[PDB]
């Protein structure tokens, strides 16, 4: 009857914001009085629904989410604002059901000198849609003169090498960032707990 | 590189507080240090791994602080365990400094 | 649990490769965050950061020493071994391999350590 609610949290290693991986959850029991008493969640802010309570409460077709971010656009995952995550890497509806809790994660996602192994999206010519995955790294054009391939002017890559560094400023460090998003539909739930 | 005094004495029975500073700009903002009390002979070791908390097991009561840029190893009473040496360490923007030696003698 | 310990050889000639291992046991290598180091101290002075490795393969050297120092990893046997040539005079020192648990725990297991001269 339980389902792994503490693998997507505790998981081995998360993808990058332009990879985001997606996860489909059924069959669960709402245990949620644990999660946010686990007093290791740093920003547990959840929009339109209440942070406590949730276990009163169930839906039908809840999903997940799992990227890292910067300390800085921590907030920047939210249907309030948008501009440099939520505009080319990953930006969530206005109509979004859940929260972006996260923790600090600056004890096993970074080393020294430069890690590599987290990337994110710079900037495109075209916006980004809600659930969005652009697994395609096509050279981006500025304009004209088209390079096709080679890199330099106005050719820049989209991913950038992102250097998570041990020694950063409160919102340089390296933050696991978790999306809850509650698909509230007519059907029967599946995911419901006591 | 990380700079620390050479060598502070005290007697048995007081406090004493081992400095360690970041003159050198390899730190961004300072966030991690740890220091080892090398017992002289065999190894080094663990004594406090944070700023402030301590491992488990090896520890009674050691503790550390820092303000700004300096670190420091808060010492009880307790000085008569042996002549033991300490090493500030902590993380730079390139490599992994540890500091100098400093002979804590007590009297 | 984790329990680090040197093999290999301790007397080489001056201009040479050295090859220093230390096998390592009860604990793992992929786990998130994990790692193993190596630090050199000279009779009667500090410590000093030669390199290490980390869970992805990840070979950080130090930047006086990055041409020399070079590691390599075998989860296989669980075997970690150091490349270094040019042996100095100056390099006569203790070397212990260490152990990183997590990026904020700094070196937290240590080894014994083995007097690695470098003389005629
Ligand atoms: C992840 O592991 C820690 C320590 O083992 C535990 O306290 C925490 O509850 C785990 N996460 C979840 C979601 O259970």
């Amino acid at each position: 009857n339980l389902c792994p609610f503490g693998e997507v949290f505790n998981a081995t290693r998360f993808a990058s914001v332009y990879a985001w991986n997606r996860k489909r959850i059924s069959n669960c029991v709402a245990d949620y009085s644990v999660l946010y008493n686990s007093a290791s969640f740093s920003t547990f802010k959840c929009y339109g629904v209440s942070p406590t309570k949730l276990n009163d409460l169930c839906f039908t077709n809840v999903y997940a989410d799992s990227f890292v971010i910067r300390g800085d656009e921590v907030r920047q995952i939210a249907p309030g604002q948008t501009g440099k995550i939520a505009d080319y890497n990953y930006k969530l509806p206005d109509d979004f059901t859940g929260c972006v809790i996260a923790w600090n994660s600056n004890n096993l996602d970074s080393k020294v000198g430069g890690n590599y192994n987290y990337l994110y999206r710079l900037f495109r010519k075209s916006n980004l849609k809600p659930f969005e995955r652009d697994i395609s790294t096509e050279i981006y054009q500025a304009g004209s003169t088209p390079c096709n391939g080679v890199e330099g002017f106005n050719c820049y890559f989209p991913l950038q090498s992102y250097g998570f560094q041990p020694t950063n400023g409160v919102g340089y460090q390296p933050y696991r960032v978790v999306v809850l998003s509650f698909e509230l539909l007519h059907a029967p739930a599946t995911v419901c707990g006591p | 590189a990380l700079t620390q005094p050479a060598s502070v004495s005290g007697s048995p029975g007081l406090s004493i507080t081992i400095s360690c500073t970041a003159t050198s700009s390899d730190v961004g903002a300072y966030n991690y240090v740890s220091w080892y009390q090398q017992h002289p002979g065999q190894a080094p070791k663990l004594m406090i791994y944070d700023v402030s908390k301590r491992p488990s097991g090896v520890s009674n009561r050691f503790s550390g602080s820092k303000s700004a840029n300096t670190a420091s190893l808060t010492i009880s009473g307790l000085q008569a365990e042996d002549e033991a040496d300490y090493y500030c360490s902590s993380y730079t923007t390139t490599s992994v400094v540890f500091g100098g030696g400093t002979k804590l003698t007590v009297l | 649990q984790v329990t680090l310990r040197e093999s290999g050889p301790t007397l080489v000639k001056p201009k040479q490769t050295l090859t220093l291992t230390c096998t390592f046991s009860g604990f793992s290598l992929s786990t998130p965050g994990g790692g193993v180091g190596w630090i050199r101290q000279p009779p009667g002075k500090a410590l000093e950061w030669l390199a290490l490795i980390y869970w992805d393969d990840d070979k950080r050297y130090s930047p006086s020493l990055k041409s020399s120092l070079t590691i390599t990893k075998d989860t296989s046997k669980n075997q970690v071994v150091l490349t270094m040539t040019n042996m100095d005079p100056v390099d006569t020192a203790t070397y212990y391999c260490a152990r990183l648990t997590a990026a904020d725990t700094i070196f937290d297991c240590w080894g014994q350590g083995t007097l690695v001269t470098v003389s005629s």
